[PDB]
């Protein structure tokens, strides 16, 4: 379970990675 | 504490008869032993083999005794094993052998007095740690 | 001790379209060094993610 | 000499000698304490004693 | 039931004198006139029966039967404890410094 | 392994070689202001 | 291993709890605009 | 129109959302087999024999390790620096148990951050820009290449380059301060003045930009909305910030011009840590920190003990218990 | 003609034996008088099986094959000794020396590495009796000595040893003892093996022989820590004979 | 009592998934 769990949060950090990268809010200029 | 004469003062032979140094020889047979020795001897220990050390004690049971001037002078001149039995001039810096040790070559018979009197008393105010290795440092 | 006393779902469904052994030289037949190649169960499950 | 008094002079009962992740009761790492087992003597073969 | 061998060893006169079976070949520094010449010679004929053993090694001059004489008080033997001679470790043992 | 050998020479020696003429293909002349 | 049961729980919370919390004030501040 | 035209054209473009560019397409390939490899590993490969003498060291997870603990172990001391690649082991069993992923993983990533570097060279100039950001960087790869590739090479082996681990990372500092006394080495202080002065600054830049804020907003709303991206005017008054800050050293040791000081940011941590790997890097070839063991003696010729000498007690610790079944010889010379 | 260093290096070519001509079907005859020693013995190993543990009580387990992992370091070599003729003509070989020792790691299926101290340490090995020559049908059979994988210096991950190292678990310093005996103990096993030596090629000019071999023996026991495997051992000889 | 001690996690996890969904939708209700 422990294994499960490391990988688990690891995992959850590259599909965030993923989506701040990808579908960030976009910059706007002024 | 100093350097005293009683410190500087060391056996010449094993009948018991001693000698005193003086300040400058102490420090000849210092600077003497770093140019000549120390690359093997630095503490007084034989990094190329930890079972034979200077410290006086062992010296003293090597045959032939080694823990006077005498002995050690002796030494440097014609190397032998511990128990005497087999000449390492082929192996160990000696007068003997400064053709193939050429940093034997310019000394002197008072250097090699120098020498073998820095090794004797080095003990007197080192104590475990001359011959003791890196347990003492 | 087979596959179904201890609580294997899957791996009988591999099992049963052929894919017997692992890249770890055992197969559930009981048979020692095997080599299964890619579709062990190992790689099954692999494709699976990829 | 009281049990109690004993107890006190044992380094497990020392608060310095935790562990920032060690949880829980100090029960849970020595465990529960029965009984003091005497006060232990050493001595070597002269029968000097010895701390 | 399980027992530390070199521990148990200390306890016996291995733990106090030269054991001609067993000790480290360095040991035989401390008395003189024994190393290396015939410390070589006492470990590659060990194992002895008794510390008298070692004046029947062949090939030995009066003068080397004479040093061993002057220390036989000096050595004992016990059995070889395998864990001591194994591995050359009577030659070299690991120990330095 | 020798066929895992031969592919990642051939790999490897491809990538390579796209970077070797990407760069010779002018590449002074991709910026925003002066081209030549 | 003979690792920490309550780990486990710990863990879980300790993630979930914060993140939950986030999501709902970002969620009702798009809904917002 | 031409097929190559076209290629190069996607490969350099300027709107692809991650550029691309000639270094990318080496550093892709690279830095994605380096990094699945990696994972891979650090999951799931099984011990490995780092100090050749048949004593594996497991690091992955499923082996009884947690994330503080694992690591993708150095490859075995009995290949030192020979090339170790898959196609050169009779099997991935045997590439396993003498560490092949470390290889693998090192070098995939070397080749992939020295792109890195490149492609920030790159971009910068297909957008016109000035263009040394990637000198700046270049003092973190150096510092990879130290630990990673240079002190392996003096040491004669990749047993001996730094684990890919976060316990494994602690013990090679340890071992190498017991070898190369590297506190006592003036490289890396300098290489501290550059982290600790690079957070220090930091910190410095960052309140005094956010102490001169102009104020733009309400007390109920974030400041950082009154910044909107793009527009022309400063968000801050540099001379408020001068003003205080000079008065609370002196004028003269303030900066009023926004470009030295931002230079200035840029170099103090860039240097340090230069000099920091120029450390690993000349430690590697055992030049090491200044020896003060026993300078101090007394008019006997007693040892007077110094800080230095403390030091030495610590390092001789560490000396003697590392690799503690891999020295039959009274010298660790490598 | 004949290879050098730099030939060999690093090719593999120097963890295999020499090789005996595939004509070299003679014989090597015994003087009952003269002596004679072995001036080089060189074992090759070719594969290594491990012996299953069969968990019930009349199924005995096989012998399954195995993975080498520890890479071209399996080879004895140099081995040298008496070669003795007894009253009953049969020959002894008596092990004196030589590199008679590799440590070796196997893998079984499933990730199980199994080390083991391949060796011939001590070995006598003997013939027939009523020899008199050395032929493409003569066996030698003996027994070595299998001494602990690791000698007496050597410390566990924890800083345990033998000879050496902490006598408990000091991480565990309020920990009951009696569960960690067996790891907290170390022993210095000292087992015996088994081989045959089976001729099969004979250089009756030059003295060399060469064939096969068959070694059974443990595996390493971690200095007490668990049981040991039983190992068999196939492989090729090569060994050259001198009159003393 | 000897009962499963990934009893605890189950429940604590049964009762906060689907609660937390329910507040978040309805928090984004009472914003618009
Ligand atoms: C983010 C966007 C970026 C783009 C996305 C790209 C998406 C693609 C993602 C790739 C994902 C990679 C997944 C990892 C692959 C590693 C699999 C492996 O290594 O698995 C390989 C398997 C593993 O092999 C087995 O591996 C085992 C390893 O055991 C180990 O593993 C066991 C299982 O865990 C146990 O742990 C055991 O104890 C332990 O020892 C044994 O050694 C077996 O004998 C051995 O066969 O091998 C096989 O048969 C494989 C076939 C080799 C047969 C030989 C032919 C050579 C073929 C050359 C390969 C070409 C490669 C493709 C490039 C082509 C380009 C055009
Ligand atoms: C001052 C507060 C306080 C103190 C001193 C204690 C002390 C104690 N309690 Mg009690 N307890 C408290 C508050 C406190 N409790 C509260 C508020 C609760 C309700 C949750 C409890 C519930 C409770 C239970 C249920 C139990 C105890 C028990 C105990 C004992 C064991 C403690 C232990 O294992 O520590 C463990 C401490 C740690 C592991 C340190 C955790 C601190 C973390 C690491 C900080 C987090 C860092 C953070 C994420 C950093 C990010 C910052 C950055 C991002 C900005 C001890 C006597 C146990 C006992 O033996 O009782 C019989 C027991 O079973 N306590
Ligand atoms: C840009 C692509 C790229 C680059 C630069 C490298 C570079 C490397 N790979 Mg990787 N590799 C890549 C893509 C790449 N790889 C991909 C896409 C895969 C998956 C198929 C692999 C799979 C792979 C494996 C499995 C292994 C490597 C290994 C290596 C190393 C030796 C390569 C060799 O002998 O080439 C020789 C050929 C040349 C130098 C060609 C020169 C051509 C000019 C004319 C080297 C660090 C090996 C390694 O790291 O061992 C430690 C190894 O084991 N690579
Ligand atoms: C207060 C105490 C203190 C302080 C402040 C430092 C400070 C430092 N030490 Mg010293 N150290 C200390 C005590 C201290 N140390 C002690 C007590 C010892 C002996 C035990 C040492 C032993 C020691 C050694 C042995 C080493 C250091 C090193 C360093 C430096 C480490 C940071 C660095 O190298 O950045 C450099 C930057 C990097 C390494 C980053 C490279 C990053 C690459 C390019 C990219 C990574 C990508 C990543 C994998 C993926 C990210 C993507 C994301 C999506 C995940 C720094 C100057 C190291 C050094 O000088 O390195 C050259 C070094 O090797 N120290
Ligand atoms: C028995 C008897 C009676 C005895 C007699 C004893 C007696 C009585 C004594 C009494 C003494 C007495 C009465 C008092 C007088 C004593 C006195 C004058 C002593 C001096 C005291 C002293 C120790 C002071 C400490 C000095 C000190 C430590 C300062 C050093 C400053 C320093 C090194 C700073 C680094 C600055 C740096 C390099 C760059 C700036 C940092 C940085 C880049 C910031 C970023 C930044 C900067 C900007 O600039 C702006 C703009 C912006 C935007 C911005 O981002
Ligand atoms: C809202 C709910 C979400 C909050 C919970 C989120 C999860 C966070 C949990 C963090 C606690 C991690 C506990 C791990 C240990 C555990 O599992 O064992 C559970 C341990 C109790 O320990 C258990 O005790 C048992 C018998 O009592 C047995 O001994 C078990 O073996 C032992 O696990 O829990 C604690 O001790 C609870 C209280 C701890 C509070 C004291 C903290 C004082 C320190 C203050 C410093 C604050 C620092 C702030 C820094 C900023
Ligand atoms: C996602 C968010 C999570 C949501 C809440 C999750 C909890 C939901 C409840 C989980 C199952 C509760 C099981 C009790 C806990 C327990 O111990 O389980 C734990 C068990 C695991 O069992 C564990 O196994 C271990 C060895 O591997 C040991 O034996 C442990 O003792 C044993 O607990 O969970 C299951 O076995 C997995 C569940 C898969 C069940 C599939 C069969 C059900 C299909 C029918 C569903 C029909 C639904 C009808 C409704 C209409
Ligand atoms: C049976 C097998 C069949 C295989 C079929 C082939 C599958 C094709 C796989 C390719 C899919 C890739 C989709 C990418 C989409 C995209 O980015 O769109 C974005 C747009 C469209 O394109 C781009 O911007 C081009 C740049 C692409 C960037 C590459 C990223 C790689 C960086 C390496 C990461 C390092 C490790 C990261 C660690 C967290
Ligand atoms: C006897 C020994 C011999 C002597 C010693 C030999 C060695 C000398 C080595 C140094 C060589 C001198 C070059 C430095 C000057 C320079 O950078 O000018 C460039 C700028 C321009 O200044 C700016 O100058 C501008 C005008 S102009 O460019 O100069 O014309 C002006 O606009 C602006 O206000 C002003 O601030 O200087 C400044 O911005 C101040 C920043 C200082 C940067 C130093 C880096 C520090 C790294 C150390 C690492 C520590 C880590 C631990
Ligand atoms: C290494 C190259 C050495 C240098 C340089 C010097 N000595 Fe040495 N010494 C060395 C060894 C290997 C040995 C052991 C020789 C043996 O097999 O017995 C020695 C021994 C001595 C001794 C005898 C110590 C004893 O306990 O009996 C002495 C007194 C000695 N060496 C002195 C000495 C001096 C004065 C040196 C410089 C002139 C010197 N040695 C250099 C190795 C090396
Ligand atoms: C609770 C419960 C339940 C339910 C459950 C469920 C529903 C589950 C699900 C789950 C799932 C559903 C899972 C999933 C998972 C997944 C995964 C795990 C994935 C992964 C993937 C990856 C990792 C990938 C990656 C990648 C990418 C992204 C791209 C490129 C390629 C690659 C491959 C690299 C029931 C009713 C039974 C009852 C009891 C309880
Ligand atoms: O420091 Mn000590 O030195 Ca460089 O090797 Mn010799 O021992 Mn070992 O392998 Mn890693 O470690
Ligand atoms: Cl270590
Ligand atoms: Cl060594």
């Amino acid at each position: 379970m422990e294994t499960i769990t490391y990988v688990f949060i690891f995992a959850c950090i590259i599909a965030l990675f993923f989506f701040a990268i990808f579908f960030r809010e976009p910059p706007r200029i002024t | 504490a100093e350097l005293t004469p009683e410190v500087l003062t060391v056996p010449l032979n094993s009948e018991g008869k001693t000698i005193t140094l003086t300040e400058k020889q102490y420090l000849e047979g210092k600077r003497l032993f770093q140019y000549a020795c120390a690359s093997c001897h630095v503490g007084g220990i034989t990094k190329t083999n930890p079972s034979l050390d200077l410290r006086t004690e062992t010296l003293a049971l090597a045959t032939p005794p080694r823990d006077n001037i005498e002995g050690l002078v002796d030494y440097m001149k014609n190397p032998t094993t511990y128990d005497g039995e087999q000449e390492i001039a082929e192996v160990h810096p000696s007068l003997r052998s400064a053709d193939i040790f050429p940093k034997m070559r310019n000394l002197t018979e008072k250097d090699l007095v120098a020498i073998a009197g820095h090794i004797l008393v080095e003990p007197k105010i080192l104590g475990d740690k001359w011959g003791g290795g890196k347990v003492y440092y | 001790n087979p596959m179904w006393r201890q609580g294997m779902f899957v791996l009988p469904f591999m099992a049963r379209l052929g894919v017997t052994g692992s890249w770890s030289g055992w197969s559930i037949t009981g048979e020692t060094g095997i080599d299964p190649g890619f579709w062990s169960f190992e790689g099954v499950a692999l494709a699976h993610i990829v | 000499i009281p049990e109690k008094l004993a107890f006190y002079d044992y380094i497990g009962n020392n608060p310095a000698k935790g562990g920032l992740f060690r949880t829980g009761p100090m029960n849970k790492g020595d465990g529960i304490a029965q009984a003091w087992k005497g006060h232990a003597v050493f001595r070597n073969k002269e029968g000097e004693e010895l701390f | 039931e399980l027992v530390n061998v070199v521990d148990e060893k200390l306890g016996t006169a291995y733990g106090e004198k030269i054991d001609l079976n067993n000790t480290n070949i360095a040991a035989f520094i401390q008395y003189r006139g024994l190393y290396p010449t015939l410390a070589k010679l006492i470990v590659k004929n060990a194992p002895y029966e008794s510390v008298e053993d070692v004046l029947n090694i062949p090939g030995l001059t009066e003068r080397q039967k004479q040093i061993l004489r002057e220390n036989l008080e000096h050595f004992t033997v016990t059995e070889v404890e395998t864990a001591l001679v194994e591995g050359g470790d009577r030659y070299n043992n690991g120990l330095y410094k | 392994m020798e066929t895992l050998k031969i592919t990642v020479y051939i790999v490897v020696t491809f990538f390579v070689l796209l970077f070797v003429f990407g760069f010779l293909s002018g590449d002074p002349a991709r910026n925003p202001k002066r081209k030549d | 291993m003979e690792v920490n049961q309550l780990g486990l729980i710990a863990t879980a919370l300790f993630v979930l709890v914060p993140s939950v919390f986030l999501i709902i004030l970002y969620v009702q501040t798009e809904s917002q605009q | 129109a031409n097929l190559w035209e076209r290629f190069c054209n996607w490969v350099t473009s300027t709107d692809n959302r991650l550029y691309v560019g000639w270094f990318g397409v080496i550093m892709i390939p690279t830095l994605l087999a380096a990094t699945i490899c990696f994972v891979i590993a650090f999951i799931a490969a099984p011990p490995v024999d780092i100090d050749g003498i048949r004593e594996p060291v497991s690091g992955s997870l499923l082996y009884g390790n947690n994330i503080i603990t694992g690591a993708v172990v150095p490859s075995s001391n009995a290949i030192g620096l020979h090339f170790y690649p898959i196609w050169e082991a009779a099997s991935l069993d045997e590439w396993l148990y003498n560490g092949g992923p470390y290889q693998l993983i090192i070098f995939h990533f070397l080749l992939g951050a020295s792109c890195y570097m490149g492609r920030q060279w790159e971009l910068s100039y297909r957008l016109g820009m000035r263009p040394w950001i990637c000198v700046a960087y270049s003092a973190p790869l150096a510092s990879a290449f130290a630990v990673f590739l240079i002190y392996p090479i003096g040491q004669g082996s990749f047993s001996d380059g730094m684990p890919l681990g976060i316990s494994g990372t602690f013990n090679f500092m340890i071992v190498f301060q017991a070898e190369h006394n590297i506190l006592m080495h003036p490289f890396h202080q300098l290489g501290v003045a550059g982290v600790f002065g690079g957070a220090l600054f930091c910190a410095m830049h960052g309140s005094l930009v956010t102490s001169s804020l102009i104020r733009e907003t309400t007390e109920t709303e974030s400041a950082n909305y009154g910044y909107k991206f793009g527009q022309e005017e400063e968000t801050y008054n540099i001379v408020a910030a001068h003003g205080y800050f000079g008065r609370l050293i002196f004028q003269y040791a303030s900066f009023n011009n926004s470009r030295s000081l931002h230079f200035f940011l840029a170099a103090w941590p860039v240097v340090g840590v230069w000099f920091t790997a120029l450390g690993i890097s000349t430690m590697a070839f055992n030049l090491n920190g200044f020896n003060f063991n026993h300078s101090v003696i007394d008019a006997k010729g007693n040892v007077i003990n110094t800080w230095a000498d403390i030091i030495n007690r610590a390092n001789l610790g560490m000396e003697v218990m590392h690799e503690r079944n891999a020295h039959n010889f009274p010298l660790d010379l490598a | 003609q004949t290879l050098t260093y730099d030939d060999i290096v690093g090719t593999g070519l120097a963890n295999k034996c020499p090789t005996l001509d595939d004509t070299a079907r003679g014989a090597y005859p015994i003087d009952s008088s003269q002596t004679y020693r072995i001036a080089r013995l060189c074992l090759q190993p070719t594969t290594f099986l491990v012996k299953e543990e069969p968990k019930n009580k009349r199924q005995e387990a096989e012998f399954v094959p195995t993975k080498l992992v520890t890479r071209e370091t399996t080879s004895l070599d140099q081995i040298q000794g008496e070669l003795k003729v007894n009253s009953d003509g049969s020959l002894t070989f008596v092990e004196e020396d030589g590199i008679d020792f590799q440590p070796v790691t196997v893998q079984m299926a499933g990730g199980e590495r199994i080390p083991l101290l391949f060796t011939v340490k001590n070995l006598v090995a003997s013939t027939q009796p009523n020899v008199t020559s050395i032929t493409t049908s003569t066996d030698f059979k003996g027994e070595f000595n299998v001494p602990s994988y690791r000698t007496a210096n050597f410390l566990d991950p924890k800083g345990r040893g033998l000879a050496s190292g902490y006598d408990s678990a000091i991480a565990l310093p309020q920990a009951k003892e009696e569960e960690l005996a067996r790891a907290n103990v170390k022993r210095f096993s000292l087992t015996k093996g088994q081989i045959s030596l089976n001729v099969a090629k004979v250089d009756g000019r030059t003295g060399e022989i060469a064939g096969t071999f068959e070694s059974e023996q443990l595996s390493d026991d971690d200095m007490g820590a668990h049981e040991p495997h039983e190992v068999k051992i196939q492989g090729v000889f090569y060994a050259s004979i001198e009159p003393a």
